[PDB]
């Protein structure tokens, strides 16, 4: 059984930093793309990161881009979503996913309307102003 | 016309066309109707070698006329009296195309997968090709192999959906042969970006939610290549003026 976890959440002053971890477990690391994805209350779920480890492409919304790096570390089996920049439209609930990359590379529409394979039970970001 | 182009011309409406319109004139794909047009008779038509099609291309314009693959390529250079129709072109290589995603045993039939997209409001969804379910719950989705045509005795398409707000509503169910391709036709299509060989699909329900598929293809459009029979007419001229 896959496993996803995060960590790395927390109370964060806007204009700072953030750095995400995603511990992977029960799936071959090389086989599957990670997307992030968040969700604020009174917002519908919205990704905002894909990388795959298949074919090293990534993928980030506008919203984001320039902000948000995902990186992935085949030594640890970690995928890390490194947030600089926060902004108040930031703060929401975390969530890791991975999906097999086998056939696909990393769009809007991966993290869209494709749907994930596996997901991890999230973590809080709040930027507070 | 020279007396060949006319005579050519002549053949090609009393051996081919006439029978196709016979054969297929007001009847789904070609019209937006109830009745289906025969699956094993439109394999007579365009098969890949078998079909009349091929067999009137083969016996008399060999020498203007050469395959290439699944294309029919045309070479009217040092026949000065012949300039083809580019419908007739158009229109016959559509058919090799058709012939070669949907008819390589001979007869109507291929696979694609399907996987169940998400949407806002929708919490379930039932995609049904000729007795072959596609149930998506709990936004768990998975890629289902499907043939087309499949043999059952409920031939066709059905979809329905379970929005956030209220019980199962049907979006559409259409029976018979086609019922697959009058489904997709109902659905916004395009390339499913960074989706090897893949198409999104998109059903606007009467509830106004999105009803989400990716579509993954064998070869070319897949099941989607069919739509190209959607208002096809074959040509009454091989060559023309």
């Amino acid at each position: 059984q896959v496993q996803l976890v995060e960590s790395g959440g927390g109370l964060v002053q806007a204009g700072g930093s953030l750095r995400l971890s995603c511990a992977a477990s029960g799936f071959t690391f090389e086989d599957y793309a990670i997307g992030w994805f968040r969700q604020a209350p009174g917002k519908e779920r919205e990704g905002v990161s894909c990388i795959s480890n298949l074919d090293g492409s990534t993928y980030y919304p506008d919203s984001v881009k320039g902000r948000f790096t995902a990186s992935s570390d085949k030594a640890k089996n970690m995928v890390y979503l490194q947030m600089n920049s926060l902004k108040p439209e930031d703060t929401a609930v975390y969530y890791c996913a991975a999906v097999n990359a086998q056939g696909i590379y990393c769009t809007d529409y991966i993290i869209g309307p494709y749907g994930m394979d596996y997901w991890g039970k999230g973590t809080q970001v709040t930027v507070s102003s | 016309l020279t007396p060949a182009a006319e005579s050519l011309n002549a053949r090609w409406r009393t051996a081919v066309v006439d029978g196709w319109n016979n054969a297929f004139s007001g009847r789904y794909p070609f019209k937006n109707v109830s009745s289906d047009a025969s699956l094993p008779l439109l394999a007579k038509y365009l098969n890949t070698d078998t079909g009349r099609i091929a067999r009137f291309l083969q016996n008399n314009l060999s020498g203007v006329l050469h395959r290439e693959g699944s294309r029919w390529v045309p070479d009217t250079i040092n026949t000065r009296g012949l300039t083809f129709n580019p419908a007739f072109l158009k229109a016959i290589n559509t058919l090799s195309e058709i012939a070669d995603v949907a008819f390589t045993t001979g007869n109507a039939g291929l696979h694609f997968e399907l996987r169940p997209g998400t949407a806002a409001g929708v919490m379930q969804t039932t995609l049904i090709t000729d007795n072959q379910k596609l149930i998506y719950v709990n936004q768990m989705p998975v890629w289902k192999r499907f043939t087309w045509p499949a043999d059952t005795e409920a031939p066709g398409a059905s979809l329905s959906w379970v929005s956030t707000q209220a019980g199962t509503r049907q979006y559409a169910d259409l029976p018979g042969s086609w019922g697959l391709i009058r489904l997709l036709e109902m659905a916004r299509r395009k390339a499913a970006p960074g989706v090897a060989s893949g198409w999104s699909l998109s059903w606007q329900a009467q509830d106004g939610r999105m009803l989400n598929y990716t579509l993954r293809t064998e070869a070319g459009e897949g099941p989607l290549v069919l739509l190209k029979l959607r208002n096809f007419v074959l040509p009454e001229t091989v060559f023309e003026l």
